[PDB]
DNA sequence: GATTTTATGTTTAGATCTTTTATGCTTGCTTT
DNA sequence: AAAGCAAGCATAAAAGATCTAAACATAAAATC
């Protein structure tokens, strides 16, 4: 019935679970050095030992276990870049310091974490780190409440519990409530809590209220994906070094020099050849970092093409950017005069007017107010020309 | 296809043209509809009437399953999904609840039926140009609610404006437009001596007078007052309700010289001339310091922040102390300031003889701005009925 | 003489799309006019062929509380003559419940508007709208008390609002005249000390 | 008259093709096969993907996922590993009504016959936690969304964070793929979401941007087809619906026609698209909009017009839809109006002619026009009244429009150029000369 | 099994932060 | 000397954009 198993989801009691494949999974032996190439390149499979990120992995290590012996608990504030590879740090330290304690090296401890974007509202995390805690399930403010009474009263014994913390930013409020309370629970010297936040930001407690992930350069980067790669000989040495080039530079994420990687490794699949080639690597980076604001300009009907030169001259003409639309509607007169081409009327104009907004190739307001709707310019004037005769 | 425009056209002359355009691409029923049909004519074309007629007669002929609406009614879109839904399937009850346009594609959804029996689907939205005004997507859904529910429908919409008003910073997709012109003045006169039958049925209810009646009201008798009327009001208005409302009250008072005994255009162009004056209008005093408190504001609001110096762009606004000035200037006896002269005041605000721009919160303070709005032939009454003129100042 | 003459307006419009509507030109004070739309109403549940529901302009800062007070004033009177959700009164519940109890019998739907000029003037424009989408099937009646003259109307109500109505206009005396009529007859009736 | 018949059956066939037939695209052999390798090896392997299908609204998007599912579907491999989640952003509308479109139609334990209990966070933790279960050995979920600019127009983007975030945990084996019209709405992402996200994405720019293959699919769209295509059709669409669209399609099995009659027809439209009339009002249209919807509403509203009397189609049929499409209607419109109208039309012209475009008012747009009105001899009959009731029939047509007081006394602006007014003192009828006197002046 | 009650998730209307614009007002230069 | 236009200016109000407090309808369970 209905009800029993919703007061079995609501006290957790039933697991949630996906359907099963009918079908077994595909052996490992058919697999190709391509396709297990592919298969260890994928984001996914973070490595047991991180490479290029020992010393972020040891400071970690050594703050996380002197507080978790001492029994004293307190703060911390890891942030950069994304793509920095920040909490597939902390949570290998976490695993590692949990491996540890199945040893028994290390006291005992229960790692709670929460995310700050798989929350609703605020406040619904004061709900989540109660659920990884009791198990049990209660509106916010009763489990505001019993933060507290486990938080404020001195009873012994008190288990040292680390609290990861996925994207703090988005735990701001008006009032800023949930994230002060996050950080004020360390406070009480009773409750030896230990508190690992995330941010992007590096300034994000003076901005509205350490350590830092630097961005990788051409060297790690090229260190990060020939270890990934293994023992095999599929990546040709310098094409690792020509997505480290073009990657280190625009952004430094890992995730994006690995699936430029992977990419590159189904480009490799299409040619049928079982080692990858430096074009290969040049396509994969000519499709996944692109705009085809060119192509889309060439490939534009004929009037929409006038359109566009229209805009520029008047942006040229008038010398501002952003223009009314009678003023383009002159200079489109003009120019389909000079082209021998006849121009549609004005609310056939007012359709290709919505239409490239549509697209984004111009940035045009709602149509109610015709012959004054303002007009910017979003693409560069210069590619229009260069789209259009070249 | 045929029985539908062969049944709308003795009901609709003079629209041949549009009902087969429209009995060509939603007549049959077995056949597929385009995704949206937008008409659209003038106030007084005939469309609503149209539209009405189209899907009443579809529905009742065939298979479809027909849905009228106001884009009025709908100050939020549930409304709309719970009309549109409340036609579309039938004998639902109050089993019905839609909570947005999911809940109402899904539940149009399960509405689909096998081909055999070839159903189609239809909705009419008059005055669909506030559809725009509102949630802002519901125009794009309504236009693909055929792609989107995957059933056979076709959502007419209707309005004045013409469809590239319609647009949106996402773009829409595919729709017919159709255009319904306005009728010229020999279609009008068709329109109004095609009721000629009912309008002399009307005339024998109300015995010389019958006599003469049933003698001498014929059909070119009413074509020759046709054109003595079209001849005055088709230049003011092409409105053919208007002309209708207008034109039998005119051969009310039209018909007197020929129940007695050419030889009466000059009788009735009499009258047609004051009748011209009461186009769209449709029939069948103040305190003395009000009145001076008003001629006081329209002094305020007309004669310049600067002329005032030497007397003592449209209307300008004036906030009240200059107004309590010129009222002790132009009063000459300087009569006290009781609580009853500032309800006056507030009085005036709440009749609509004065308006308020700002300073609605500090009205008190008296940096409220007002602004005096009467014209000048009722302030000039004013000044009559008072006696004392404002032309001076 | 004005009272009757507006009750056989409504029975003769129940004897009976553009709705038909009767201004009453009431004078510029309000209270003295208001006991008088009361007996109105009364004489509506005399005769037994109108329900009426005052729509004051307080109760219309937008379209949909215009509606809901409409619903909720017609409903709740009928009620009073012999509580369902605010979120839920739309004129298509109107409608069902009007054809759910009045069929066999046709009782008008009377909305008294006593202070026409203090109406916001794009609600009512959309509120006159609304009603002419639903004559026909609703019988509907209404009332306009103009508290000044017949230009105010034909000025304010727009083009199609105008062009969708059918107004017939109500004198009642003016207060000069109501003066003189109470100080003739009774503050100066010998019949007082 | 069993010829006209066959004429029905053609007109009810081609107007089915041009509404209807969802699955069946032209071109494109890159971008679809590129889409499907990958879908098949989101199937297959467990592999987590990502993509981003982008292009002109009318290039064929939906129409290549179509495609593309009813290749794959009857595969009965991937029709038992996958569980397709579709999703739109004009329907579900703020993120709680798409989570509860994924809990219905992932057929989610918590969800009961397509309605679901409980809270909205606890929908959300308790589809975490059941994608969270899966492993390799899980049903890959196929996530389809369309419209994926709305979805960035959440809050957050926090249901996209999440959906992203599982294709970069080794959990459920996802798919998300985004459709969308914007092409540069990367930008939009947030860059937790745009580090995420996998960057790959997939441009569908329209293959007809030249005239002749334009015409070679004007050619195609109104041929009959030759019989074993029509079996080979009816095959596959009997095989999709043996296993969403399908319930309704073209479904060509209901339609058979005699080869003479196919050629009869094809050499009727072969010859029409021949002709130079037919070529120059298509040249007209591919001028104006390559994409390949606005040709077939055009198509549409040619077919329909396929009368029993007049059986076949001809170029000037061609010829008058081009003319329908390549002519305004605010010129259409102001022929519709009356004499005064057009007169207060003329001196609102008149005025932001001599003052260039400044703001007007009712009262010199009324000092303008008693100057004409008392030497008219033909205007002298009108009062205040009926030129007001003309000043705003002309505002409630969005002839003039208010610069955003008295209903007298808003300022306001012209809505058109002058070419127009020009051209309708030209197509009016009947128009007073005195009236066109003051149109020269 | 039905009612009631109330706990809570959802909605809706107001509150508040930008910022635009903008306009009455300051005051200050300039001019008849 | 004052009268009028002007650089600006400084708050004000008008969307408008976005969020929070109050309301409110619904789900669910306690009880009769
Ligand atoms: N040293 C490394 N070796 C191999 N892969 C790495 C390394 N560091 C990061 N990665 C890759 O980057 C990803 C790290 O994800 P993680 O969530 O830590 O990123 P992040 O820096 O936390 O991003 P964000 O801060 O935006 O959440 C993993 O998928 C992993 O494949
Ligand atoms: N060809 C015709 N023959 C007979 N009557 C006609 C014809 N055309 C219009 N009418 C009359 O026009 C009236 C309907 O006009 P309709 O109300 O559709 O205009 P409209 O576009 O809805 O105006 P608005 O949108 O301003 O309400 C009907 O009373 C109908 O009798
Ligand atoms: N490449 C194509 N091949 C076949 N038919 C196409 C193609 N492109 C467009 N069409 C036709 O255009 C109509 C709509 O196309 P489609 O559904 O692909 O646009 P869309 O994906 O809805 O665009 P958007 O999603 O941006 O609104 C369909 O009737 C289809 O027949
Ligand atoms: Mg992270
Ligand atoms: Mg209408
Ligand atoms: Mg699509």
């Amino acid at each position: 019935t209905p009800s029993q198993k919703m007061k079995k989801i609501r006290a957790g009691e039933l697991s949630p679970s996906m359907q099963q494949r009918t079908d077994l999974p595909a052996k490992d032996s058919s697999k190709s050095e391509l396709q297990l190439a592919r298969e260890q390149l994928h984001v996914s499979v973070v490595p047991k030992s991180l490479p290029c990120r020992e010393r972020e992995f040891e400071n970690i290590y050594a703050f996380l276990e002197g507080k978790i012996q001492d029994q004293c608990g307190g703060c911390m504030y890891v942030s950069g870049v994304p793509g920095t590879g920040k909490t597939a740090t902390v949570t290998g330290v976490i695993r590692t310091l949990q491996r540890m304690a199945k040893q028994n090296e290390l006291p005992a401890f229960e790692y709670l974490e929460i995310n700050g974007m798989r929350l609703t509202e605020p406040r619904q995390a004061y709900v989540q780190i109660y659920k990884q805690l009791t198990g049990k399930t209660v509106s916010w403010e009763q489990a505001h409440a019993l933060l507290e009474k486990r938080f404020t009263t001195p009873a012994p014994r008190r288990v040292t519990t680390v609290l990861l913390v996925d994207e703090l930013d988005i735990l701001c409020n008006r009032r800023q409530d949930v994230v002060y309370n996050l950080l004020d629970w360390p406070t009480k010297s009773a409750a030896k809590l230990v508190v690992v936040t995330i941010a992007n930001t590096m300034d994000l407690p003076e901005r509205l209220l350490r350590l830092t992930f630097q961005p990788y350069s051409h060297k790690q980067l090229q260190e990060i994906v020939t270890a990934r790669l293994g023992g095999s000989e599929t990546f040709k040495g310098e094409a690792v070094q020509l997505v480290a080039r073009k990657v280190a530079a625009v952004s430094g994420d890992a995730r994006r020099a690995l699936d430029i990687c992977r990419r590159a490794t189904e480009i490799a699949d299409t040619a049928a050849v079982k080692c990858v080639t430096m074009l290969h690597v040049q396509q994969a980076l000519a499709e996944m970092i692109a705009s085809a604001k060119v192509q889309a300009i060439r490939n534009c009907s004929r009037m929409e093409q006038i359109f566009l030169q229209a805009i520029a001259a008047e942006v040229t003409r008038t010398g501002v950017e952003e223009t009314t639309f009678m003023g383009v509607y002159q200079q489109v007169e003009t120019i389909a005069a000079f082209m021998g081409v006849t121009f549609p009327p004005p609310g056939r104009a007012l359709r290709l007017c919505s239409k490239l907004g549509a697209e984004r190739l111009i940035i045009s307001e709602h149509s109610r107010n015709d012959l004054f709707q303002k007009i910017l310019l979003n693409v560069s004037a210069d590619d229009i020309h260069y789209a259009l005769r070249v | 296809m045929e029985a539908i425009c062969s049944s709308l056209e003795p009901l609709f002359p003079c629209r041949e043209a549009a009902i087969e355009t429209l009995g060509e691409l939603i007549g049959d029923s077995s056949e597929t509809y385009p995704s949206a049909i937008y008409l659209f004519g003038h106030s007084g074309t005939g469309k609503t009437a149209l539209t009405r007629a189209f899907l009443k007669e579809c529905g009742k002929r065939q298979n479809v399953r027909t849905a009228h609406l106001n884009a009025i009614e709908c100050y939020t879109t549930k409304i709309m999904l719970e009309i549109l839904l409340d036609s579309l399937a039938p004998d639902q009850g109050d089993a019905l609840k839609v909570d947005n346009m999911l809940d109402f594609v899904e539940q149009l959804r399960r509405q689909a039926a096998t081909r055999v029996e070839d159903q189609g689907f239809l909705i009419a939205v008059d005055n669909a140009e506030r559809l725009r005004d509102m949630d802002a997507n519901v125009l794009p859904v309504l236009l693909r609610l055929q792609e989107l529910t995957n059933l056979n429908l076709c959502v007419i919409l209707l309005s004045q404006l013409p469809f590239e008003k319609f647009y949106n910073k996402t773009g829409l997709s595919e729709i017919v437009c159709l255009h319904l012109a306005q009728y010229n003045k020999a279609e009008t006169q068709r329109i109004l001596g095609s009721d000629f039958q009912q309008v002399r049925n009307q005339l024998l209810e109300q015995k010389k007078r019958l006599e003469i009646c049933q003698e001498a009201v014929t059909e070119d008798f009413y074509n020759n007052y046709l054109n003595l009327f079209l001849s005055v009001f088709y230049k003011a208005c092409r409105d053919v309700p208007e002309l209708q409302l207008t034109a039998r009250k005119c051969l009310s008072t039209y018909l007197e010289p020929v129940l007695d005994g050419s030889r009466l255009w000059r009788h009735i162009a009499g009258p047609l001339r004051s009748a011209l004056t009461q186009i769209y209008m449709r029939i069948e005093e103040l305190p003395y310091y009000a009145k001076f408190l008003l001629i006081a504001a329209f002094l305020a609001s007309h004669n310049a922040a600067k002329q005032d110096k030497r007397l003592f762009l449209g209307p300008k606004s004036f906030s009240i102390d200059r107004l309590l000035a010129i009222f002790y200037a132009i009063l000459e006896e300087k009569v006290g300031l009781t609580c009853n002269l500032l309800s006056q005041i507030s009085t005036l605000v709440h009749l609509n003889l004065l308006s308020f721009v700002s300073g609605e919160q500090n009205i008190m303070e008296g940096s409220a701005r007002l602004q005096c709005t009467i014209g000048l032939e009722f302030v000039l009454q004013i000044g009559k009925v008072v006696g004392f003129n404002v032309r001076q100042y | 003489r004005t009272l009757e003459q507006l009750v056989d307006f409504v029975v003769g419009q129940a004897e009976r799309e553009v709705l038909p509507t009767a201004a009453l030109l009431t004078g510029i004070n309000q209270p003295d006019h208001l006991s008088q739309f009361t007996a109105l109403t009364q004489r509506l549940h005399a005769q037994r062929a109108a329900m009426v529901c005052v729509l004051q302009s307080r109760d219309c800062a937008t379209l949909k509380a215009a509606v809901e007070t409409l619903v909720f004033g017609l409903v709740e009177d009928n009620a009073e003559v012999e509580r369902l959700r605010r979120s839920q009164c739309t004129m298509k519940q109107l409608k069902s419940w009007y054809t759910n109890n009045f069929d066999s019998e046709r009782r008008q739907l009377v909305v008294i508007l006593p202070d026409f000029e203090c109406f916001n003037a794009s609600v009512l424009q959309d509120l006159i709208l609304i009603l002419s989408a639903h004559c026909g099937s609703l019988p509907f009646v209404l009332v306009l008390g103009v508290a000044t003259a017949m230009t105010a109307v034909h000025g304010t109500l727009p083009y199609h609002v105008s062009s969708k109505i059918r107004l017939r206009v109500f004198q009642t005396q003016a207060a000069p005249t109501g003066l003189n009529e109470v100080l003739d007859k009774v503050l100066l009736s010998p019949k007082y000390a | 008259p069993e010829a006209d018949r066959e004429l029905v059956s053609i007109r009810r066939f081609l107007k089915e093709r041009l509404q209807r037939d969802y699955t069946t695209l032209r071109g494109y052999a890159k971008e679809r096969s590129n889409v499907r390798l990958l879908l098949q090896r989101t199937a297959e392997m467990g592999e987590s993907n990502s993509l981003l299908l982008l292009g002109p609204r009318g290039s064929g998007k939906t129409t290549l996922i179509n495609s593309v599912l009813a290749d794959l579907l009857p595969n009965k491999s991937f029709g038992e590993n996958t569980l397709i989640v579709h999703l739109d952003g004009n329907l579900h509308t703020d993120d709680r009504v798409a989570l509860k479109s994924i809990t219905v139609q992932m057929q989610l334990e918590n969800a009961a016959d397509g309605k679901v209990f409980g809270s909205f966070a606890e929908n959300l933790a308790f589809l975490l936690q059941c994608l969270k279960a899966g492993g390799k050995h899980s049903k890959s979920v196929i996530f389809i969304l369309e419209e994926f600019d709305l979805f960035c127009a959440h809050h957050n983007q926090t249901l996209l964070y999440n959906l992203f975030d599982v294709s970069q945990s080794a959990q459920a084996p996802i798919c998300v793929l985004g459709v969308t019209c914007r092409l540069d709405v990367i930008e939009l992402l947030e860059k937790r979401v745009k580090s995420r996200f996998s960057h790959r994405q997939v441009f569908l720019f329209p293959s007809l941007r030249r005239f002749e293959d334009y015409v070679d699919l004007c050619r195609d769209l109104l041929s009959l087809p030759t019989g074993n295509s029509l079996l080979l059709a009816a095959e596959k669409i009997y095989n999709l619906q043996n296993i969403y669209f399908s319930r309704n399609h073209f479904d060509p099995g209901e339609y058979g026609f005699s080869p003479r009659l196919r050629d009869a027809w094809n050499k009727q439209i072969c010859k029409v698209l021949a002709t130079q009339q037919a070529r120059s009002t298509l040249q007209a249209l591919h001028d104006f909009d390559i994409s390949e919807a606005y040709l077939k509403n055009f198509l549409f509203r040619l077919v329909a017009h396929l009368r029993p009397q007049s059986p076949h189609i001809t170029a000037e049929k061609m010829a008058a839809v081009g003319s329908q499409f390549e002519g305004d209607d605010k010129i259409e419109l102001l022929c519709g109006l009356s004499v005064l109208e057009l007169c207060l039309i003329i001196a609102i012209k008149h005025h932001s002619q001599i003052y260039d475009r400044d703001s007007f008012n009712f009262e010199i747009i009324y000092a303008r026009f008693s100057k004409f009105a008392k030497v008219s001899t033909t205007m002298q009959a009108v009062e205040r009244s009926i030129v007001l009731k003309a000043f705003e029939h002309l505002r409630i047509a969005e002839l003039i429009m208010p610069l955003t007081v008295q209903k007298e006394f808003e300022m306001h602006k012209l809505a058109l150029t002058y070419s127009q007014i020009h051209h309708c003192m030209q197509r009016y009828q009947a128009l007073p000369t005195e009236v066109a006197q003051w149109a020269q002046s």
